[PDB]
């Protein structure tokens, strides 16, 4: 097995950033009076 | 204007709850899966290890992963730092699952009070995940982890091993937990308006 | 309180909250089954699928 962790890291960072972005969109919704 | 306000609050509360369930799933996954740190090309032996469970290869140009460790059996955990980190991540799990339960309190309890209570547990959940992720590297100097990664490996030093998807997922869990907490606190102070 | 309320006013419920103890049975009637179902879900999933 090719012992490379690049695609896994990329998809993990992608899903983490997406969840973070949805949360920040929620804050934008609230602090937008 | 007021009906728009109520619709926005209700919808964003639903979204919060969905993201809270997602973070609970994330916490369960990072606690269970043993993919916090793992081998590299320069490592003497292959494998991976999480908070308590660790798998290591025999070293004969094949997989042959022997696996040992279990939170139910603290003797098998390599280090006291590993034990403490596992305990803290559990506590975070308990708190987030307790929040999901409290959702049930929305029927009777004051919405504002529930948001706030769920919010504080989500903050502590974040605090305990922070403590766990800070304490877990402390145990890297254990004999088993050194035999896995190399002589360079030590307290707060990767050496030759590399962090795998569960560790960064736990960091993302910390961020999501602190963030979720706030959205709740403000969700609460707002509901009163 | 980025809003500007009091920190306690924005963080804790040191206003009304205890008083609402008569409804504690009403709370428990749905709290305890939810907690047990959640524990069973995580327990069975963890011991069957994830490990
Ligand atoms: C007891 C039944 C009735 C009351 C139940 C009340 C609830 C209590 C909770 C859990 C059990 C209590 C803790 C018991 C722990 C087990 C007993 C214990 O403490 O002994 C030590 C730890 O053992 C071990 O590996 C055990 C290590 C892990 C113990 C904890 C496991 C996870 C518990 C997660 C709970 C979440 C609850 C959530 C509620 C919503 C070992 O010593 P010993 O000299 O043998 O070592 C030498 C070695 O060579 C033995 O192989
Ligand atoms: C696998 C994971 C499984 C997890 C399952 C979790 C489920 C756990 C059990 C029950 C949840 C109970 C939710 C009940 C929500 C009902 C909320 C409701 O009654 O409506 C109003 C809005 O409340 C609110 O904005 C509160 C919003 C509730 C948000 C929490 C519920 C989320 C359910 C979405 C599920 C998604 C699943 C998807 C997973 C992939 C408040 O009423 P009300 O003005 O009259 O009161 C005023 C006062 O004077 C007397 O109550
Ligand atoms: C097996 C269930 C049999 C009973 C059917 C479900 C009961 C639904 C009744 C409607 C809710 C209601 O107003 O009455 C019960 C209480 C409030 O009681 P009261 O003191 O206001 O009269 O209000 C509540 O506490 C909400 C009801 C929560 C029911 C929880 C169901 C889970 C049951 C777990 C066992 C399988
Ligand atoms: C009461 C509600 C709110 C929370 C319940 C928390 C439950 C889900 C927690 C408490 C203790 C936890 C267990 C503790 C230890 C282990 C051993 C590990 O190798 C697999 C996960 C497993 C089996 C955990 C699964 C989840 C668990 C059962
Ligand atoms: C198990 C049920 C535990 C219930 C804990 C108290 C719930 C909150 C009490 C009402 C607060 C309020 O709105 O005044
Ligand atoms: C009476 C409703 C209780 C609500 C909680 C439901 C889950 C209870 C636990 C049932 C466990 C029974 C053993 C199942 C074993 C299996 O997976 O086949
Ligand atoms: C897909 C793997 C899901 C693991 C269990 C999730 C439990 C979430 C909190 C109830
Ligand atoms: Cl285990």
């Amino acid at each position: 097995d090719s012992r490379d962790y690049s695609t896994e890291l990329s998809v993990t960072v992608a899903v983490g950033a997406s969840l973070l972005f949805l949360n920040i969109l929620a804050f934008a919704a609230l602090y937008y009076k | 204007y007021h009906e728009h306000y109520m619709r926005n609050s209700r919808a964003i509360g639903v979204l919060w709850a969905i993201f809270t369930i997602c973070f609970a799933i994330i916490n369960v996954v990072v606690f269970i899966q043993p993919y916090w740190v793992g081998d590299s090309v320069s490592t003497p032996k292959p494998g991976y290890f999480g908070l308590f469970h660790y798998c290591v290869g025999s070293g004969l140009a094949g997989r042959e992963l022997t696996c040992r460790g279990s939170f139910t059996d603290f003797s098998t955990i390599p280090s006291s730092a590993f034990k403490a980190a596992a305990f803290f991540v559990l506590l975070s799990m308990v708190l987030i699952l307790g929040c999901i339960t409290c959702f049930s309190l929305f029927f009777f309890c004051n919405t504002a009070t529930v948001y706030k209570i769920c919010a504080w547990m989500q903050l502590l959940a974040a605090l305990c995940l922070v403590l766990g992720c800070m304490i877990f590297p402390d145990g890297w100097d254990a004999e088993t982890i050194r035999d896995m990664c190399g002589a360079k490996t030590g307290k707060y030093s990767l050496g030759d091993c590399s962090v795998r998807w569960a560790y960064i997922l736990a960091i993302i869990g910390i961020l999501n937990a602190l963030i979720l907490s706030f959205l709740a606190f403000v969700l609460g102070n707002r509901q009163t308006d | 309180c980025l809003d500007g309320k009091d920190c306690a006013s924005f963080f804790c419920c040191f206003e009304d909250c205890h008083i609402r103890i008569a409804k504690m049975d009403s709370y428990a009637r749905i709290f305890f089954p939810t907690a047990f179902c959640l524990f069973n879900l995580v327990y069975w999933v963890s011991y069957l699928y994830l490990g």
